[PDB]
C-alpha cells in the first residue's frame, strides 16, 4: 500500500499547535492547516483505492472508504492512529460535536470520524454486511445521512460558538446519489440560525454552490475532474473551497470540453499575490509544475467565457475564488466577493 | 386520538389477488410515512415496505419488491397492500404504522411511533370451507386417565370445543390447531379424569365450527 | 440493515424480580434502538426509543442502556401483567430489523409431564389415514423431547407438535405430539411407542401399544 | 467424564449439609447439571437443576425455600447447599448432566450417589 507518512507528521503537528486554540467569531483554518486536511483524506484514500473483486457493491458505491472491511486494513488509517502512540486516538475519542470549543478539537474529530469512516454518532458510514447490498433504499440513504451530518455538525458548532468561517467539506465520495441541492434545503429550511450572517459562512458557500451545480452535468459539463475513479464536473469558476471541500486537486485529472480559457491558480508567489497556469483547448489539462508545499499551494479555477449566468460569475472573483488567508476578510457571497488585486499576479506558462 | 385501523381477517387461496387497509387519523396522514411489517406464524417481524403518502413515494424490501404493491387513498386517509397473486407463505398477521416524514435528518434517526395498526390476519390456503371430522382419544385400558377427541381437517379457524355440554371444564386442554400440509386445520381436545368414572360416567366432547354450520357430538368411551 | 443477536430466547422469572433482556449487534448502532413488548394476539407496543428513552406513558420500572453494540432492557420489579414477548429493533433504517425476541414467563417449580399415548379410533382407519397422540400434561419447565418409534424405528418428519400457553391458574405447559400414517403404512407395523425426556425425569417415559391389542 | 459426589452425612433434623459433584474429563460450563436422590423402596426423584449462569436454577416443590443449587464453572463443580432438613430428606444424592444443551434433561453421565441421612 502507498502510505504517505509527511501527511501523518503534518496533520500531528497542526492538532498539537491548535489544540487548545479558542475558536473566535471570525476564527478560519489556515492555508498550511487546509492543505494539511486536504491532503490527509487524499492519502487516506490513495491507501485502498479500490474494492476487492469478491467484496464490492453491486450499485458501484465506493465501500473501500466507506466500511470498516476495508479501513480497519488500510495501512494509512491504520497508521495515523497509531502515530506517537497512539496518543491523537486518545484525543480523538474525548470529542463530540457538542463539547468542541477549540480549533484542534474541530480538526480532529471532523478528520479522525472521516478518515474512520464513521458518523458523528459513532455509526460506519455502511455496515460491511451491507458492501454486497443492492438495495438502494439504504445504500444511498446512509451516504446522505454521512455527507449531511459532515456538514450540520459544524454548523451546529458554529452556532453555539458564533463562528463564521471554520470550514471542513464532505469529500466527494460522500456524495454518492446525493443531491446538492436537497442537501441545501433539508440543513437550511429546518435551522433558521445558520442563515445568520456572521454564522457558517464558508459551509454555506460551499452548500450554496453545490445546491445549483450537480456533480454530473452531462452535455453542459466544461471541466471535468478524477481522482481515483472519483468525477465531478463543472460549468462555472470553480472556487477554492469547492476543490477543497470535496478533496479535489489541480493536480488531479481535468478534462476540458471547450476552448474557453481557465485560470489554474497554484500557488502563492513572493509579491502577495497568485500564480496560475492557463489552458485554453479542449482535452487533458496537465499542470507541470512541481507542486507547491502546504504553505503556498492554491486550488482554484476562474472559467472564462462569455455564456455565464451573470448572477453566477462572481465565483470566479479573485477574492472569493480564493479563500483570504485573513480570516476575516474571506469572501463568502454575490454581497462581498471583490476582484481587486490581479496586479499581484502572475501567468506562469 | 391517533389510530391505526386495519381491515378485517381475510381468508384466500393462492393465486387469488388481495388488497388490505390502513386507515389513519388524529394526525397529519399525508406527512407521515405508512410501513407495513408482518409476523408469520410463531416467528418474529419482517417488514415489506413503506410508502409516503404526500406524493405516493414507495421503498420496498428487496424480499418484497415486485410481488406486493403498496399504495394510498388520501381523500380517505387510507394506505393499502396489495398482492396480485398471493402464496400460502404469505399466511401471517399484518401490521401498519406511521413514522415522521423525515424519519432520518442530518441529527440522527428517529423511530416508527405508537400506536401501530391493530394488525390483520391472512390465512392463505388453497382448502375451501369444511367442517371436523371428530375422532375419539379413547382412554387406555391400563388413579387419572386421560381421554380425548382428535378434531380433523377442518377450515379456517376457528373451532371449540366443550365437554359434556359445558358440564365438564376442569382439566380440559383444548391445543392451538396446526395447519397441516393439505391446508387444513387439526387440533385434539383432552381432559383428564378420575379412572374410576371410566365405567359410569359418558363423556361427549362437543365440537363447533361456525363457518360450516357444523356440530359434532362425539362419545368417549373405553374400546372393547 | 445488521444482524441482532438478542437473549435469553426464554426468561424464566417472578413478579418482584429485577430481569434484564440483551440486544448484540457485531457494529455500532449508536443510539437507534427501540425495545417493544408484545402479547398474544396484540400489536408490538413501544417502550424504549433512543436506546434509553421511555416511551410516553411507559411506567418507570422500564429503562434501557446501551453501549452501540451492547443494549440491555431493565425491568426492576416485574409485575404481573409483564409477561410477554420483547423485541429489540435497529431503527438507523428505512425499515430497520427486529431481534429475535425473549418471553418473559412465569417461573414455578419443576413438573414432570405425565405422558398419555392414544391410538387411531377404527372410524379414522375406515377412511384411510391413521392419527397417533402422544400428551404430555401439565409440566414445568417447558423444554421437552417427544420421540415416536414405529417397531423402535425413530421416526423423523411425520408428526407435529402444538403447545398450550401457560396455564392461567397453575403455570404448566401442556403438549401434544401427532404422528400422521396412511392406513397402509399403519398396517405394516406392531410397536407405536412416545418416548419422552424432561428435566424432572430421571429416566425417558416410554407409553406405547401394540396395533390391534386392547 | 467422572462425576464424584461428595458432602453427604448425618444429621440432626434442622441441621445443614452441602453437597459438591465435582466433574473431570469434560468442561460441565456449557451443561445443565441437576440433583436427584433416592430413598429405599422408593423411585428416584429430581431435586434441583442448575442449567447454564444466566439461565436460572429450578426446583422440586419437596425442597423449596430450603435447598440452593448453584455451580463454580471455574471449578467444574456444582454444590446443593441443604438447610432445615428433615427425616424424610434421608437418600442417596447423585448428580447427573444433562447431555442436550437445550435443556431436554438427556440424562447420560451420572455420579454413583452421596448418602444423605437425616435421623434424630
Amino acid at each position: 500500500q502507498d502510505v504517505n507518512v509527511a501527511s501523518i507528521t503534518a496533520f500531528k503537528s497542526m492538532i498539537d499547535e491548535t489544540w487548545d486554540k479558542k475558536i473566535e467569531a471570525n476564527t478560519c483554518i489556515s492555508r498550511k492547516h487546509r492543505n494539511i486536511i486536504h491532503e490527509v483524506i487524499r492519502d487516506f484514500m490513495k491507501a485502498y483505492p479500490k474494492m476487492d473483486e469478491n467484496k464490492k457493491s453491486p450499485l458501484g458505491a465506493p465501500m473501500q472508504w466507506l466500511t470498516q472491511y476495508y479501513i480497519l486494513k488500510n495501512e494509512y488509517h491504520k497508521t495515523m492512529l497509531a502515530y506517537d502512540n497512539g496518543s491523537l486516538n486518545t484525543k480523538f475519542k474525548t470529542l463530540n460535536i457538542y463539547m468542541i470549543t477549540n480549533v484542534g478539537q474541530y480538526i480532529l474529530y471532523i478528520v479522525f470520524c472521516i478518515i474512520s469512516g464513521k458518523n458523528h454518532d459513532g455509526t460506519p458510514y455502511i455496515y460491511d454486511s451491507e458492501i454486497t447490498s443492492n438495495d438502494k433504499n439504504f445504500i444511498n440513504e446512509r451516504i446522505k445521512y454521512a455527507c449531511k451530518q459532515i456538514l450540520h455538525g459544524q454548523l451546529t458548532i458554529a452556532l453555539r460558538i458564533r463562528n463564521k468561517f471554520m470550514f471542513i467539506g464532505s469529500p466527494m465520495y460522500l456524495w454518492f446519489n446525493v443531491n446538492g441541492s436537497q442537501v441545501y434545503h433539508d440543513i437550511y429550511d429546518r435551522n433558521a440560525g445558520f442563515h445568520n450572517k456572521e454564522i457558517g459562512r464558508l459551509l454555506y458557500a460551499f452548500m450554496y454552490y453545490l445546491s445549483i451545480s450537480g456533480r454530473f452535468l452531462n452535455d453542459f459539463a466544461l471541466l471535468k475532474f478524477t481522482y481515483l475513479g472519483e468525477s465531478w464536473t463543472f460549468s462555472l469558476s470553480v472556487p477554492e473551497y469547492i476543490l477543497y471541500g470535496l478533496g479535489y486537486s489541480v493536480f488531479d485529472t481535468i478534462e476540458k470540453f471547450s476552448n474557453d480559457a481557465i485560470l489554474v491558480y497554484i500557488r502563492t508567489n513572493n509579491r502577495n499575490g497568485y500564480d496560475y497556469v492557463e489552458f485554453n483547448k479542449k482535452g487533458i489539462a496537465k499542470v507541470t509544475e512541481d507542486k507547491p508545499d502546504n504553505d503556498k499551494r492554491i486550488h482554484a479555477i476562474r472559467l472564462i467565457n462569455d455564456s455565464t449566468d451573470v448572477q453566477h460569475i462572481h465565483f470566479g472573483f479573485r477574492n472569493m475564488v480564493i479563500i483570504d488567508n485573513e480570516c476575516a476578510n474571506i469572501q463568502s457571497s454575490a454581497e462581498n466577493a471583490t476582484d481587486t488585486g490581479h496586479h499581484q499576479d502572475s501567468k506562469i506558462n | 386520538e391517533v389510530q391505526l385501523v386495519q381491515s378485517g381477517a381475510e381468508v384466500k387461496k393462492p393465486g387469488e389477488s388481495l388488497k388490505i387497509s390502513c386507515k389513519g387519523s388524529g394526525y397529519s396522514f399525508t406527512t407521515h410515512w405508512i410501513g407495513w411489517v408482518r409476523q408469520m406464524p410463531g416467528e418474529g417481524l419482517e417488514w415489506l415496505g413503506i410508502i409516503y403518502p404526500g406524493d405516493s413515494e414507495t421503498k420496498y424490501s428487496p424480499s418484497f419488491q415486485g410481488q406486493v404493491t403498496i399504495s394510498v387513498d388520501k381523500s380517505i386517509n387510507t394506505a393499502y397492500l396489495h398482492w396480485s397473486s398471493l402464496k400460502a407463505s404469505d399466511t401471517a398477521m399484518y401490521f401498519c404504522a406511521r413514522r415522521p416524514k423525515n424519519y432520518y435528518d442530518a441529527s440522527g434517526y428517529y423511530n416508527w411511533l405508537d400506536p401501530w395498526g391493530q394488525g390483520t390476519l391472512v390465512t392463505v390456503s388453497s382448502a375451501s370451507t369444511k367442517g371436523p371430522s371428530v375422532f375419539p382419544l379413547a382412554p387406555s385400558s391400563k388413579g387419572t386417565a386421560a381421554l380425548g377427541c382428535l378434531v380433523k381437517d377442518y377450515f379456517p379457524e376457528p373451532v371449540t370445543v366443550s365437554w359434556n355440554s359445558g358440564a365438564l371444564t376442569s382439566g380440559v386442554h383444548t391445543f392451538p390447531a396446526v395447519l397441516q400440509s393439505s391446508g387444513l386445520y387439526s387440533l385434539s381436545s383432552v381432559v383428564t379424569v378420575p379412572s374410576s368414572s371410566l365405567g359410569t360416567q359418558t363423556y361427549i366432547c362437543n365440537v363447533n365450527h361456525k363457518p360450516s354450520n357444523t356440530k359434532v357430538d362425539k362419545k368417549v368411551e373405553p374400546k372393547s | 440493515e445488521i444482524q441482532m443477536t438478542q437473549s435469553p430466547s426464554t426468561l424464566s422469572a417472578s413478579v418482584g424480580d429485577r430481569v434484564t433482556i440483551t440486544c448484540r449487534a457485531s457494529q455500532s448502532l449508536s443510539t437507534w434502538l427501540a425495545w417493544y413488548q408484545q402479547k398474544p394476539g396484540k400489536a408490538p407496543k413501544l417502550l424504549i426509543y433512543k436506546a434509553s428513552i421511555l416511551e410516553s406513558g411507559v411506567p418507570s420500572r422500564f429503562s434501557a442502556s446501551g453501549s452501540g453494540t451492547e443494549f440491555t432492557l431493565t425491568i426492576s420489579g416485574l409485575q404481573p401483567d409483564d409477561f410477554a414477548t420483547y423485541y429489540c429493533q435497529q431503527y438507523n433504517s428505512y425499515l430497520g430489523a427486529f431481534g429475535q425476541g425473549t418471553k418473559v414467563e412465569i417461573k414455578r417449580t419443576v413438573a414432570a409431564p405425565s405422558v398419555f399415548i392414544f391410538p387411531p379410533s377404527d372410524e379414522q382407519l375406515k377412511s384411510g389415514t391413521a392419527s397417533v397422540v402422544c400428551l404430555l400434561n401439565n409440566f414445568y419447565p417447558r423444554e421437552a423431547k417427544v420421540q415416536w418409534k414405529v417397531d423402535n424405528a425413530l421416526q423423523s418428519g411425520n408428526s407435529q407438535e402444538s403447545v398450550t400457553e401457560q396455564d392461567s391458574k397453575d403455570s404448566t405447559y401442556s403438549l401434544s405430539s401427532t404422528l400422521t400414517l396412511s392406513k397402509a403404512d399403519y398396517e405394516k407395523h406392531k410397536v407405536y411407542a412416545c418416548e419422552v425426556t424432561h428435566q424432572g425425569l430421571s429416566s425417558p417415559v416410554t407409553k406405547s401399544f401394540n396395533r390391534g391389542e386392547c | 467424564v467422572q462425576l464424584q459426589e461428595s458432602g453427604g452425612g448425618l444429621v440432626q433434623p434442622g441441621g445443614s449439609l452441602r453437597l459438591s459433584c465435582a466433574a473431570s474429563g469434560r468442561t460441565i460450563s456449557r451443561y445443565a447439571m441437576s440433583w436427584f436422590r433416592q430413598a429405599p423402596g422408593k423411585e428416584r426423584e429430581f431435586v434441583a437443576v442448575a442449567r447454564r449462569s444466566g439461565d436460572g436454577a429450578f426446583y422440586a416443590d419437596s425442597v423449596q425455600g430450603r435447598f440452593t443449587v448453584s455451580r463454580d464453572d471455574a471449578k467444574n463443580t456444582v454444590y446443593l447447599q441443604m438447610n432445615s432438613l428433615k427425616p424424610e430428606d434421608t437418600a442417596v444424592y447423585y448428580c447427573a448432566i444433562d447431555s442436550d444443551t437445550f435443556y431436554s434433561g438427556s440424562y447420560d453421565y451420572w455420579g454413583q450417589g452421596t448418602q444423605v441421612t437425616v435421623s434424630s
